[PDB]
């Protein structure tokens, strides 16, 4: 007859055993998942970093493209000027 | 209202015990999710879902009296 | 009355169970709050990081044009200055 | 001879399943099918350090039972 109230207080416990599983079960399960997220997203970015870094070489190139050919019309306008006067 | 939410409170008000919400956002997950832990004894940790964080708090709340009366 | 050392053992056992349970949950709701803000995080860095690359995109674009321009003045300028040697 | 080999030597000699999960300190988050089931974790500065940490914890739980 204590064992009435031995298996009540064994039955509550598994109640509150199993329910508070459960939601150590959806904890795990979406923190598995936003880790994945997290790996992903790093990867993304890494990717779209590398991309970025090389088009601001790019830039650079097409910047000292540009700026050679400023300086080439410069001395090619000085040139044309200078046998205009000659003739 | 008269919700679950409110009717875990008056219960907890009534018999003194406490309890905490804690609120997760979807973000990237397929839904909210609420955790509500129960200073009962034995003590509860329950949890709910939903579409939004209310309902999610409502299921929480409901899960939590279903093992209430349980006991 | 030796049910109740089994009845005090039991419940022993379970509420030990149950604390240590419950321990690994805080643990685990703390760690998924962390990994969902990071998932938050990386998906805004992504984003920053896509429209700054963008905008480069965007000045490389105008910085093109602008050596186009030059280039077809430099060229001009070289039909000239060749045109007025061959004369 | 480690933590984590003493609980799969005990987890195999009475039949239990064992079953490690990993979350970059490092955690892990142990389960034991036993009765009562249990679910420890532990920490570390590595994953093995962090297993090792969860097994012993685990062993500390079943001795207590």
């Amino acid at each position: 007859g204590s064992e009435f109230e031995l298996r009540r207080q064994a039955s509550n416990y598994q109640l509150t055993l199993t329910n508070t599983r459960a939601t150590v079960n959806i904890l795990m399960e979406r923190l598995k998942k936003s880790d994945a997220d997290v790996e992903q997203y790093r990867a993304e970015l890494e990717s779209v970093q590398l991309a970025k870094g090389a088009l601001e070489q790019s830039y650079l190139v097409l910047q000292a493209d540009a700026e050679q050919l400023r300086q080439q019309l410069t001395e090619s306008q000085d040139a044309l000027n200078a046998l205009r006067s000659s003739s | 209202p008269g919700s679950m939410k409110e009717q875990l409170l008056y219960l907890s008000k009534l018999l003194d015990f406490e309890v905490n919400f804690s609120d997760y956002p979807k973000g990237n997950h397929n839904e909210f999710l609420t955790i509500v832990t129960l200073s009962t004894h034995p003590p509860q940790i329950c949890h709910g879902v939903g579409k939004s964080s209310e309902e999610s708090q409502n299921d929480a709340a409901s899960n939590a009296l279903k093992i209430l009366s349980k006991l």
